[PDB]
């Protein structure tokens, strides 16, 4: 599907500049035309945790239990223990609370959005 | 469709205090009762 | 920040009539738009009185952050109720 219709030219991590500037241009076309095999590649770049939850797997929801050890997975946030109601009101912005140490301790659950106790 | 308004009056620009207003909650996580 | 603009913001009623009332308060996130272009100048719109004539009033501060330590005390309640900039005195 592919075989001089790509150029090429530090720069910071994750930049992007399309700029130009023995007379030379900083762009070198490729010569397009088995080392020198042109490949179409991808990179998929995540911010893990630095939000609430967009994107998801296929894996089917369950419903929630109180007073019980159960081993839950809220949204990739994986976890085990016992989910209980709490006075701590949640401002409706943030998702889930943490304790000293970086562990999480209260999360707001899709389709109910109650704050549960972890 | 602009219109160039030249009328407006151009002098140094003025100043004032801060004081200590302009604390934003840094990360969308609900912490209680700490110091961080 | 990294192609995602962060808007904060609070409303607060004050007494004052130009400036800020002494006092703290700490500005909820809303909204972190997915927006991926490059900022260094900007500009404010305004609404003009015509009675071109033009007026206008009240009073808009402008302050420019920078790199910072800040201790933050987190209350029972989850609200900032107070902090200190590391670097201050």
């Amino acid at each position: 599907l592919d075989s001089y219709n790509y150029l090429y030219r530090n720069l910071k991590p994750f930049e992007r500049d399309i700029s130009t500037e023995n007379c030379y241009f900083p762009l070198q076309s490729y010569g397009f035309q088995v080392g020198y095999q042109p490949y179409r590649v991808v990179v998929l770049s995540f911010e893990l945790l630095h939000a609430p939850a967009t994107v998801c797997g296929p894996k089917k929801s369950t419903n929630l239990v109180k007073n019980k050890c159960v081993n839950f997975n809220f949204n990739g946030l994986t976890g085990t223990g016992v989910l209980t109601e709490s006075n701590k009101k949640f401002l409706p912005f943030q998702q889930f609370g943490r304790d000293i140490a970086d562990t999480t301790d209260a999360v707001r659950d899709p389709q109910t959005l109650e704050i549960l106790d972890i | 469709q602009c219109v160039n308004l030249t009328t407006r009056t151009q002098l140094p620009p003025a100043y004032t205090n801060s004081f200590t207003r302009g604390v934003y909650y840094p990360d969308k996580v609900f912490r209680s009762s700490v110091l961080h | 920040i990294d192609g995602y603009f962060k808007i904060y913001s609070k409303h607060t009623p004050i007494n004052l009539v130009r400036d800020l009332p002494q006092g703290f308060s700490a500005l909820e996130p809303l909204v972190d738009l997915p927006i991926g272009i490059n900022i260094t100048r900007f500009q404010t719109l305004l609404a003009l009185h015509r009675s071109g004539w033009t007026a206008g009033a009240a009073a808009y501060y402008v302050g420019y952050l920078q790199p910072r330590t800040f201790l933050l005390k987190y209350n029972e309640n989850g609200t900032i109720t107070d902090a200190v900039d590391c670097a201050l005195d």
